[PDB]
RNA sequence: UGAACUAUACCGUUCUACGGUGAAGCCAUGGGAAACUGUGGUGGAAGCCGGUCGCUGUUCUGACGUGCAAAUUGUGUAGCCUGAGUGC
RNA sequence: GGCAGGAAUGGCAAACAGGCAAGUGCGAGCAAGAUUCUACUGUCAUGGGCUGGUCGGUGGCGACACCCCCUCCAGGCAUCGAACCAGUGAAUCCCCUGUGGAGUUCUCGUUUCCUCCUGAUGCAGACUCACGCGGGCUAUCGAUCGGCAUGACAGAUGGUGGUGUAUGCCCUUCGCUCAGCAAGGCGGUGUGGUCUCACACCGAUGG
RNA sequence: AAGUGGCAGUCACUGGUUCCAAUGAACAGCCUGAAGGAUUCCCCUUGUGUCCGUACUGCAUCACCGCAGCCGGUCUCCUCGACUAGACGUCGCUUGUCCACGGACGAAAUGCAGCUAAGGGAAGUCGGCAAACUGGCCGUGCACCUUUGGAAGAUACGGUGGCUCCAGAGGCCAUGGCUCGUGUGGAACUGUUGCUGUGCAGGGGAAUCUGACUGUUUAAUUGAAACCCA
């Protein structure tokens, strides 16, 4: 897997035809977005508690946004 | 073989071994009607099959004895079986002595405490 | 002596189903067994009720 | 100054650890709580009180909770109630006296 | 302290093989093990790699000569005779 | 062990297939037929050369 | 016909506790006019020693000797165990 | 078919040597296979289709670093004995503090036992003066200054350039941080009907 | 911000050091350079990855060989805790197992095994055969002879527990906090003199013949003074 440097790289990865789904893990420490392109899972870790909400909004509506958190 | 299949499946599902698995003797019938790993899972969830806690190899004796030995209590000449070099090697004693003394000399050399001629002397 | 490719084409010809993958044993007696994993769109149960496996 | 609780409500509702087995337990604690490895040295370090159906250990000093579990198990053993009750951690700074299922 | 009197490097052989043979192998093995003088770099650095091969750890040179010593005696005289023969038939 | 040749595996499979008792209906064949299978191996008793 | 036991050569490859002892080389140092030399360490050699696995097979002329066994066996006793070692 | 190259026949032979690339849940679920199925997360080798102006360029004093096909020759990796010493890392093992569960409690024991975990992979990061593990090389300076020094258990070095210093440069074993990844696992505590089983909650991501 | 709880054996790597009259493969494959030459400008049986082995056993007490379900033999890998020098030996967690034809009767004689034995101490016997003595470690110390290396652990003497102390080595953070010698020496007390308390664990000395040594050997009666060696 690979990490994402920042949210603009996150968004350009989300804006690809080979990307299919974003998993959203809601941790106590942080919140991370796992984009499943082919050959790689791109994780973006963000610690802010409403930057995560704005990023989940930024995510285009064509992507399956699977929220994981237990 | 009455409950051998169930014991094997339970050992697998419990990650211990058939000698830590406890099959309820008052539920032998329902245990014998298990027939599958799914039903053994059900039985384990129901309590008719248990993972027995690992037996004890307590270390309190060794710990007290070790505290006393560090105090110097059971280390006399009547308790030593191996030669002094086999218990504590003279070579590793020399190695750590040389390292200690060279570290000390080199700390003193880095500071303006000794000349380099005095350093080489003592080295 | 069927290859996995032979088995793929033969499966798609007998029952027009796209095989996602084929794995093959030669079972002890000397028969050759084949698992044919269908594409997710296909349904091995909906195909078996045709073939007669029920 | 940490708080710790031992919840005796489950037995006190069934009249087993209800009336003054609780105060006997409190006195057991006042006897046996060890501070720096000594007994009777719990003055200005540990105060045991009772919020009714649950005992409350207030700790000015670095105190342990597994120690309280140990001492409640000792009191249950001395009162023979351990055959019927279990100490269970239901919350940090809290133990509870439950029944066996 | 001094650990032997006559036996030298031949202490490894202990009591075996005979005194007069341990003598010869001592004379040989002292040289086989010693570092010899490099007439190229001027340092006593030739280590015997194999039989007849001597590598200099400072200069890096690699020379062929001598089973147990860098230069045999016949080699040192052959160099001289060949030199003088070339000198005369220049 | 696990390592085999395809030829060896085919032969072992044929031996497994042969290791079978006579059908029940065979004794009743009018002209008195075989009663039991006299060519029947067992892994313990007799080993295959192979 | 046979080198599946077994003998040996080659190709590839494996295995070798724990100690004793203390060779060369080296460091400090005492003596001496010098050549040389005393002492304390370091170092870790050897078809070196004890000894485990292991291999071999001394002795009891033990067991068994219609055996566990057409050669094994002992709650023994022994040989070697860094090598000309060892197996595949 | 022409031209130009092109000594030295074709193979067999190692399931231990050479030789591309996969890990975890050892599970979704097995009665019985599993680095093979499965869910995730990856890696490798290789093919086809499509879209008057040509010695790749640059930075560094240097060790070097960065971004943007063809022939022949010279080398190298593959690649190689054994033993011994020292170092670092791994897992194992143990200790301290704390948690969760369990055993003992006639007396003592803040006690005894288990658990508290982290794989491949990443053109991710910080060091690499290994300021944790060490070799090589570079530049500057030019030593024994008359008592040579540096660094090692032992070696070992040094005007064929020591010590000291620095944008130092390189490679490698690691280790560490992040992603994988906590959702999993481990020790538990419960709810719901129950069923030919899903949910909830808690408990070191310690030194 | 981004080694580090500890240290033991194993493994890996690293830096070396020793040994050799021994120097410890090849090929495929891959890469770099040197010199030349030449230079039009995302999608596809989820592309291809086809073929064969894939159960279980496997130092087996029943899966192989030995006529067998034979105390024999048979290749490699991993390998915990305590005592200890320990991969010895003894016991224990994990794992696995209670299977070897059994039962009664204190169980004759004889036997095969384990032990003891007064007084004597080889008088037994071809012969000290067999068993016994000794046994680890620490300190002191050690003769003849010698190829100067050894002999040698010569021979020998003393000690060894438990507890309470006294000394004694290092490291990190910053001369205080913390970690900190199971590794040593001394002393006091103590005990029905006894402590390597168990398993384990040299008896020693003095000569003659002989082979120098180490190594080899008749699988299944001879291990030797035989063979080999330098
Ligand atoms: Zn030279």
């Amino acid at each position: 897997p690979k990490e994402i440097r920042d949210i603009k790289q996150f968004l350009v990865i989300c804006g690809r035809k080979d990307c299919k789904s974003v998993k959203i893990k809601k941790n106590v420490g942080n919140t991370k977005f796992k984009v499943r392109t082919k050959t790689y899972l791109y994780t973006l870790v963000v610690k802010d508690h409403k930057k995560s909400e704005k990023i989940q909004q930024s995510i285009p509506p064509n992507i399956t946004k699977e929220v994981i958190g237990k | 073989a009455g409950l051998k299949l169930q014991g094997r499946l339970a050992a697998a599902l419990l990650k211990c071994g058939r000698n830590r698995v406890w099959l309820d003797p008052n539920e032998t019938s329902d245990i014998a009607m298990a027939n599958s790993r799914a039903n053994v899972r059900k039985l384990i969830k129901d309590g008719f099959i248990i993972r027995k806690p690992v037996a004890v190899q307590s270390r309190a004796r060794w710990r007290k004895l070790r505290a006393a030995k560090l105090k110097g209590r059971h280390t006399g000449p009547g308790k030593r079986r191996g030669t002094a070099n086999a218990r504590m090697p003279t070579k590793v004693l020399w190695i750590q002595r040389q390292r200690v003394l060279r570290r000390m000399l080199m700390r003193y050399r880095d500071a303006k405490k000794i000349d380099k001629h005095l350093y080489r002397e003592l080295y | 002596r069927a290859n996995k490719n032979q088995i793929k084409t033969a499966v798609r010809k007998m029952y027009d189903i796209k095989a996602a993958r084929v794995n093959t044993l030669i079972r002890p007696d000397g028969l050759k067994k084949a698992y044919v994993k269908l594409m997710p769109d296909n349904d091995a149960l909906d195909i078996a009720n045709k073939i007669g496996i029920l | 100054t940490i708080e710790y609780k031992i919840d005796c409500s489950i037995p006190a509702a069934d009249s087993i650890f209800d009336a003054d087995l609780l105060k006997g337990f409190e006195q057991f604690l006042n006897e046996r709580i060890k501070v720096k490895g000594r007994t009777g040295k719990l003055r200005d370090a540990v105060k045991v009180g009772i919020d009714g159906t649950s005992v409350s250990i207030k700790a000015f000093i670095a105190f342990s909770k597994k120690y309280l579990k140990f001492l409640t198990k000792k009191y249950l053993k001395k009162k023979t109630l351990r055959d019927w009750l279990r100490v269970v951690s239901t919350n940090k700074t809290t133990y509870e006296l439950r029944y066996f299922n | 302290a001094r650990r032997t009197v006559k036996v030298g490097i031949t202490g490894k052989y202990g009591t075996r093989y005979g005194a007069n043979l341990r003598k010869r192998v001592k004379k040989i093995e002292i040289s086989k093990k010693a570092k010899h003088f490099c007439h190229w770099c001027g340092k006593f650095r030739f280590k015997r790699q194999a039989v007849g091969i001597w590598h200099c750890t400072s200069c890096g040179k690699t020379m062929a000569g001598g089973a147990w010593t860098l230069n045999t005696g016949n080699s040192t005289t052959v160099r001289s005779t060949i030199r003088r023969l070339r000198e005369m038939t220049e | 062990g696990a390592i085999k040749t395809l030829k060896q595996k085919l032969k072992y499979g044929k031996k497994m297939k042969q290791n079978r008792p006579i059908p029940y209906w065979v004794r009743f064949k009018t002209n008195s037929k075989q009663r039991y299978n006299e060519k029947r191996r067992h892994w313990r008793r007799t080993k295959l050369k192979m």
